[PDB]
């Protein structure tokens, strides 16, 4: 139930709203919760094709009260994992693309170099001791690039 | 990634437990086996009392505890004290949360049906792993060493075991087991050392004969014209220093233990020994099968350590076996962890993940599920 | 049938040969390994009673 | 005791965003250009096919395509 | 270690030639004749393009499989440098 | 004639393994001794840095 707390505490109104209309549509008999067997069709119905093994588990992943069911609140808690992962994908995947974006050199490295280009490609006025000050900021491993972890890390939160 | 970090590997011995990470070349952790149990009520400065202690802690203090060993000769005897050696293992040694990592453990040779059953019970009942696997030891010790088929002559702390095994399937009506292994070792040392003239009195004592027997310890080939050599007396002899200055000397000795192996007679074992029982797996076995067990006499455990051991096996089987017949015996560097090893292998590989059995297989099938 | 034993004769007393300094060769390579293991041992021995009696 | 120090690492994150703002728009350009490339190669190596007249060349390309396939 | 040389030998020439008949059986079973051959004269018309389709339709894959290896061997020099990055046997 | 000629390709595919295997023998052996003369050499050198140290 704690969980059920704070996902019910992320999402909002609409949110919830949807997430029932949603839950309902799963919920065939309209009792209150998700079966093995009602999750089944729901899957197909969404081009899936799983197996007994396969439910269960997909279910188990929220049932709490061991029902081997998911109630509304179970149910939101899932969507909640989802939505947190699916954003995670959605960052990683971005910033991903701008290092190869920037790295052009393929050396799988951001020389100050590149990073000046980069930045100066940019609309926004900068002189090289900016440059080299955000190079100085960012390569922690004091080794003159910037590899993907630091990227990931030095991204970290712009945007 | 998911779980290509997160496989753990838990080796469970009658001496020391092996754990780690799927992937890692050796145990990330390794630590006695003994669960301590204080004989008086107190503490130690700036501690709570504790109930009880676990490994080295259990070792390091045991002039307080009752020391217990919870599996005797590779079974596990007492499962409230094994459930308290894998508590320390995730939480303590590992410190990883055991409920987001699939965990490998091992087994014993003829391990009885329902203690596999039992810890798989205890691993996803009471420790909530999402998935768990038992291999056999024999097998993830050959597997480790590349092959599939191959006898393993396997000795540890409380038990010997050769496990023939074929295209993967230990074959259960030709394993042998022998209950004489370090331990019994290291005990053999001490009284023909005290009997050397010497005295392992206090426990800063006691503890290093052991440490005597893994160091300068030998198994000489022609161990009768070894005995013979010592009486010339050559530089054969081997002077340890102890805790303190106490430099004590073992020329001879040294090899007297190892022959324990070959010949359990030094210690009132009636039971055949290591090689004949190599063999005697090997004349228990299918006809067919019998040139490829004796190229692949594959060697693990902490006691087939000893030097020269493999040469003597070597020539103990050779001069047994039918001369038509190819001897092999295998014994690699890191066989003390050949067992651990193997699991790593195995469970960091491509094709095992779907033999994991997941919370899924089991809170639909029951126990009987991983049992197979 | 003649040739095939005679040139036979042969390979098994060169084989013969080369199994026996082959042993040789491996025991006094266990030998050498043996005397190793003891003097890289005694040493990590007296470079730590080193670093001690130098601190010390 | 370093009281402005605060807008600097401002401008760091100013530039940041400058930067990954600037990644997105190229990102999408460097991937409609690599469809265009993608066209064009596929512009010659098979090319808006013309049947032939009829008789030998319809069974004669036929066969010639058949076994591009294979290749 | 010339030991090892007869395993050199096993070894490839036995996963070579598994993957030898492995790709024959498969790409064999992709493959339907030209059966088709006198039967009709607009029938080439229908059929000549169906053809220059399924070849279009292997070609357009054959490019992304291309381009896909590339981005990967990308991947993989990243997925290097943070390899030897996070070595630091300290 | 076959028995003589069948027992004399095994005893040369097992002369020709032991040479082999002896080849390999001889170069670990030689590896060993010369890291050892290295080894034994540093260590005079320690236990000399030694009772000089521990007489100071
Ligand atoms: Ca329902
Ligand atoms: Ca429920
Ligand atoms: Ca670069
Ligand atoms: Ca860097």
């Amino acid at each position: 139930t704690d969980q059920q707390a704070e996902a019910r505490a992320f999402l909002s109104e609409e949110m919830i709203a949807e997430f029932k209309a949603a839950f309902d549509m799963f919920d065939a008999d309209g009792g209150g919760d998700i079966s093995t067997k009602e999750l089944g069709t729901v899957m197909r119905m969404l081009g899936q094709n799983p197996t007994k093994e396969e439910l269960d588990a997909i279910i188990e992943e929220v049932d709490e009260d061991g029902s081997g069911t998911i109630d509304f609140e179970e149910f939101l808690v899932m969507m909640v994992r989802q939505m947190k992962e699916d954003a995670k994908g959605k960052s990683e995947e971005e910033l991903a693309n701008c290092f190869r974006i920037f790295d052009k050199n393929a050396d799988g490295f951001i020389d100050i170099e590149e990073l000046g280009e980069i930045l100066r490609a940019t609309g926004e006025h900068v002189t090289e001791e900016d440059i080299e000050d955000l190079m100085k900021d960012s390569d922690k491993n004091n080794d003159g690039r910037i590899d993907f972890d630091e990227f990931l890390k030095m991204m970290e939160g712009v945007q | 990634d998911e779980d290509e970090t997160t496989a753990l590997v838990c080796d469970n011995g009658s001496g020391l437990v092996k754990a780690g990470f799927a992937g890692d070349d050796a145990p990330r952790a390794v630590f006695p086996s003994i669960v301590g149990r204080p004989r008086h009520q107190g503490v130690m400065v700036g501690m709570g009392q504790k109930d009880s202690y676990v490994g080295d802690e259990a070792q390091s203090k045991r002039g307080i505890l009752t020391l217990k060993y919870p599996i005797e000769h590779g079974i596990i005897t007492n499962w409230d004290d094994m459930e308290k050696i894998w508590h320390h293992t995730f939480y303590n040694e590992l410190r990883v949360a055991p409920e987001e990592h699939p965990t490998l453990l091992t087994e014993a040779p003829l391990n009885p049906k329902a203690n596999r059953e039992k810890m798989t019970q205890i691993m996803f009942e009471t420790f909530n792993v999402p998935a768990m696997y038992v291999a056999i030891q024999a097998v993830l010790s050959l597997y480790a060493s590349g092959r599939t088929t191959g006898i393993v002559l396997d000795s540890g702390d409380g038990v010997t075991h050769n496990v023939p095994i074929y295209e993967g399937y230990a074959l259960p009506h030709a394993i042998m087991r022998l209950d004489l292994a370090g331990r019994d070792l290291t005990d053999y040392l001490m009284k023909i050392l005290t009997e050397r003239g010497y005295s392992f009195v206090t426990t800063a004592e006691r503890e290093i004969v052991r440490d005597i027997k893994e160091k300068l310890c030998y198994v000489a080939l022609d161990f009768e014209n070894e005995m013979a050599t010592a009486a010339s007396s050559s530089s054969l002899e081997k002077s340890y220093e102890l805790p303190d200055g106490q430099v004590i000397t073992i020329g001879n000795e040294r090899f007297r233990c190892p022959e324990t192996l070959f010949q359990p007679s030094f210690i009132g074992m009636e039971s055949a020994g290591i090689h004949e029982t190599t063999y005697n797996s090997i004349m228990k076995c299918d006809i067919d099968i019998r040139k490829d067990l004796y190229a692949n006499n594959v060697m693990s455990g902490g006691t087939t350590m000893y030097p020269g051991i493999a040469d003597r096996m070597q020539k103990e089987i050779t001069a047994l076996a039918p001369s038509t017949m190819k001897i092999k015996i295998i014994a690699p560097p890191e066989r003390k962890y050949s067992v651990w090893i193997g699991g790593s292998i195995l469970a960091s590989l491509s094709t095992f993940q779907q033999m994991w059995i997941t919370k899924q297989e089991y809170d639909e099938a029951g126990p009987s599920i991983v049992h197979r | 049938m003649q040739m095939l034993k005679l040139d036979k004769e042969n390979a098994l007393d060169r084989a013969e040969q080369a199994e026996a300094d082959k042993k040789a060769a491996e025991d006094r390579s266990k030998q050498l390994e043996d005397e190793l293991v003891s003097l890289q041992k005694k040493l990590k021995g007296t470079e730590d009673e080193l670093d001690k009696y130098s601190e010390a | 005791e370093e009281k402005k120090r605060r807008a600097a690492t401002a401008r760091r994150q100013h530039l940041k965003s400058a930067m990954l703002q600037l990644a997105v728009t190229e990102i999408e350009k460097e991937a409609a250009a690599k469809e265009v490339e993608k066209q064009n190669y596929l512009a010659e190596h098979s090319p808006p096919l013309s049947l032939p007249g009829s008789m030998q060349e319809l069974q004669e390309l036929s066969k010639k395509l058949h076994a591009k396939i294979d290749s | 270690s010339y030991s090892s040389y007869l395993a050199k030998a096993d070894q490839k020439r036995g996963k070579k030639q598994t993957a030898r008949e492995t790709k024959k059986k498969v790409l064999a079973e992709r493959r339907k004749p030209l059966n088709i051959d006198h039967l009709n004269e607009d029938k080439l018309r229908d059929k000549a393009k169906e053809l220059w389709d399924w070849l279009y339709q292997l070609q357009t894959e054959k490019y992304d499989f291309a381009e896909q290896i590339k981005r990967k061997k990308y991947e993989i020099v990243t997925l290097r440098n943070r390899i030897d990055q996070a070595q630091k046997h300290s």
